């Protein structure tokens, strides 16, 4: 059972499968799945309860399977039909950003976002 | 012929070594087995049918190495 | 201008057609190949963004 | 001997008509149709530039 | 630079589609003013 | 393999190398700019 | 159908045909030694 | 007349064809048969783009074209059950592969003078040292020649022996006992399996060689 | 004519030997099959055939032993 | 002479074993694909013509080994 | 006679040394997957490295290969 | 006589066994040096000097043991 939990937001709190991007690859909970601690990553995420399937874009997180078999996620905003091209424009001024310049972590990070946007 | 009748013992002797490998194979399907239902564990329905293929398989390439030592054997 | 949409009209081989046929109307096809040709490259700009990349990966 | 290889080689030119011919023929239309699609889009593009 | 740091950007960046209501806008900005201080004595309060 | 073992090595291989020497050319020539005449005039359609 | 276009790889591909000419020369010898091995 | 002789004319003969009967009408669409020649070239264009990604990578783009099409195409033909390969003739392949290695080291000492050797020298390490790490890359500079070309010959020749092999096995086991003409179809199916196996290495191969022969080349125009 | 049938014997046991390398192969590609999917669990679609075709690939060699030892045992 | 033609088949025999190391060798190939695709299926594409470059040359070296075995055999 | 023979019989033991090659190849393009796998990115710079490590692990069973030459024909 | 230019020919490829170690060694640097990199994204320039070292010593038993080849070979 998914917990879903953002500070706005809940949008799960049983969740059958959930395939998650994590910093560790792709994890895939199915039932019982070990119980660990995972530092998600910047994500196009799918959970899925029963055979029905939501598609959410996750801004990272956590990702917990508790030993109580509950999936604690934790992330700052959610679904994938959100991400929908004016943040392109705004990544390529972003990549001008880096030339000139915390700016310079910033701009490497709205890469890391650009490749996020890619994967939508 | 007594260097025939030798040989053909020899060679089924020189035969028998290929077997090893196809033993350490079986081990290797096993051990994933057990670390990844540990992993994941609820996976073990589907992944049971697999198994059993992959023991097979890796199993055969050792009955065809036992046959050519069969086949010096008794022909 | 009324020309001009009649000259499309009476002229569009959008089907298909002889590449020879669009040299002959634009010599100016006949000479970019060839300046490709000449330059050393056999890559055409912009021709990825909107024609295939056609590659395994 | 060798003419178990042209069994083979009779088999193989069998399945490469079963499997791939039609595969084949459904991606070389798909191809074909995208480059239709782009060079009369063209052709309309400029049409629309005399109307303005 | 710091990891929820990291994430913060990104969930900055994540609130562009452009069709999204006010309140993660309002979310995704901050007129704060981070002042200083140290031993009372205040470095000058910059920006947050 | 005596099969493969002939004296016959430069005959074939003058055969060989007139093979080679033709196709580059064949290639280099007329068939890679028969292609490159399908890319520039799809774009240039795509232009206009 | 048919269009030449000269490519410059008959003066680029100078040490690839320079190569081409020695081992000529070798296989020729390398034929009459097989011949009389 | 010669067999060999023979043999480089089909060759010539094919190729034509896929620029004639396969390119109908000359289209700015392209014929079905053609997308295959477009997409040979696209992905030996970002290959050699990618690789060596020069100014000249388009430059030696036709010399790496056409051996691509030269393996893509001889195995083709030594998938018929009759006709047997130019590229079995090793002495061909190997030869060529010597003569192109030669034409890069050429190509390496004229460009880059006395310091053309400085590609033998491969990064900063201790003096003492130095000179053991110029004799194992000249070494592996000059494994380079003949690895390019065992591969090819190995791979085609032993595919079109294994397949003679098992096919004549296969003949035999219909004139062993009765149990064995029961079930002769079962080893003709596994022929089968080879002989797909033998058209995917062949077009695998022409694909490594081109990619093989980018990398000497990445190495000798831009020392590593 | 005894040593060189004895040596067909002989031989065709030395040749045996290859077919262990093939053995431990099929195995290393399910056991990969097998880690994977416990990790993903989804990704089995596309790395089932993934799968087939290592150990296809693998045994493949192991036939090209079998196929020598062949030609020494009946040839 | 009988003792050369021995040789010829004993040598074939013995060359053989150097089979062994690819069928390994490819297996391992496949494995780490297998694994990197289950911890992440977006790299696939760029993955794919590294893999298929890795599998051929891995193969290459056991098929040497059997074209020593032929030289001897056939020749 | 038994030189002839002893040859053959020295060419069939050389063969044996290309193994140890196959298995160095496969480690490396092994660790080129994996690594780029993780990464996304990382392919740029490590995959002339991964040519080297090749060219290097098949080098060393080419010089088995030349040994077993050496003997075969030689 | 005859034994002893026999034992030269057979000897040399005894030999050439020891070699086959040096090739899984120079992979084994290689496979490490890519893991690195493929960490820290930035180790390089230490590491890779490093590994050049690294791989000079791992294939230095292997040419050692050629040096022993030829000198049974053609001595």
């Amino acid at each position: 059972k998914l917990q879903f939990a953002l500070p706005h937001e809940t949008l799960y709190s049983e969740v059958t499968q959930v395939n998650l991007p994590a910093k560790s690859g792709r994890i895939g909970v199915l039932a019982n799945h070990v119980p660990t601690v995972e530092q998600l990553l910047p994500g196009v995420v799918e959970v899925m309860e029963g055979s029905n399937s939501k598609k959410f874009f996750i801004s990272g997180g956590f990702a917990t399977v508790q030993p109580d078999s509950q999936l604690c996620v934790t992330a700052i905003e959610a679904p994938l039909e959100s991400f929908s091209e004016n943040i392109k424009n705004l990544l390529a001024e972003a990549k001008k950003n880096v030339s000139s310049s915390r700016e310079a972590a910033e701009a490497a990070i709205q890469v890391e976002v650009l490749e996020n946007l890619q994967s939508v | 012929m007594q260097l025939v009748l030798a040989a053909k013992y020899i060679g089924a002797g020189i035969s028998t070594i290929g077997l090893l490998g196809a033993g350490i194979g079986i081990a290797i399907v096993f051990a994933a087995l057990i670390n990844g239902v540990s992993r994941n564990p609820s996976i073990k329905d589907t992944v049971f049918p697999m198994a059993i293929l992959g023991f097979a398989l890796s199993e055969a390439t050792g009955l065809f190495c036992l046959m050519v030592s069969f086949l010096l054997l008794f022909g | 201008l009324q020309s001009t949409l009649d000259n499309i009209q009476s002229a569009r081989p959008f089907d298909e057609l002889t590449v020879d046929d669009l040299t002959k109307i634009k010599p100016e096809i006949d000479a970019k190949v060839e300046e490709m040709v000449k330059k050393g490259k056999w890559d055409v700009p912009g021709y990825k963004d909107r024609f295939g990349n056609l590659n395994v990966m | 001997d060798e003419s178990i290889l042209l069994l083979t080689f009779l088999g193989f030119t069998g399945l490469v008509a079963k499997y791939l011919a039609p595969a084949y023929k459904d991606f070389a239309d798909a191809r074909m149709k995208k480059v239709s699609d782009v060079l009369n889009a063209s052709r309309n593009k400029h049409v629309e530039a005399v109307k303005d | 630079i710091s990891y929820a740091a990291y994430l913060n950007v990104a969930a900055q960046a994540i609130r562009s589609t452009e069709l999204q209501t006010a309140s993660v806008l309002n979310r995704s900005q901050t007129d704060a003013f981070y002042t200083q201080y140290k031993n009372a004595s205040e470095p000058t309060p910059i920006t947050k | 393999m005596p099969q493969l073992v002939p004296f016959y090595f430069m005959n074939q291989l003058t055969y060989g190398f007139l093979l080679m020497i033709t196709l580059l050319i064949l290639f280099s020539q007329f068939f890679l700019p028969m292609i490159l005449r399908l890319y520039v005039s799809r774009l240039f359609i795509s232009k206009l | 159908m048919l269009k030449r276009f000269p490519t410059p790889i008959l003066k680029v591909y100078w040490p690839f045909f320079v190569a081409g000419a020695a081992v000529y020369y070798g296989m020729s010898k390398a034929a009459d030694l097989s011949s009389n091995t | 007349l010669t067999t060999f002789s023979l043999y480089t004319i089909i060759v010539l003969l094919v190729i034509t064809s896929l620029y004639t009967l396969t390119n109908n009408n000359n289209k700015i669409i392209g014929s079905r048969w053609l997308i295959s020649q477009e997409a040979i070239y696209d992905t030996i264009m970002n290959m050699t783009k990618g690789q060596i990604g020069g100014k000249n990578w388009g430059l030696y783009f036709p010399m790496i074209f056409t051996l691509f099409m030269f393996i893509f195409i001889a195995n083709l033909i030594s998938m018929i059950p009759y006709s047997f390969a130019l590229s079995a003739h090793l002495v061909f392949i190997i030869s060529l592969s010597i003569v192109i290695w030669l034409g890069n080291t050429i190509l390496g000492l004229y460009k880059h003078g006395w310091v053309f050797f400085s590609l033998f020298v491969p990064a900063g390490t201790p003096l003492p040292l130095v000179p053991l790490l110029v004799i194992i890359e000249t070494l592996s500079y000059f494994a380079r020649a003949i690895s390019l070309g065992l591969r090819l010959g190995s791979n085609i020749l032993a595919g079109h022996l294994l397949m003679v092999i098992l096919a004549g096995l296969t003949f035999n086991f219909m004139l062993i006992n009765l149990f064995t003409l029961v079930f002769g179809f079962v080893p003709l199916a596994m022929i089968l399996a080879i002989m797909m196996l033998e058209f995917a290495i062949g077009i695998i191969q022409g694909y490594v060689w081109a990619i093989l022969t980018a990398s000497y080349l990445k190495d000798a125009v831009y020392l590593h």
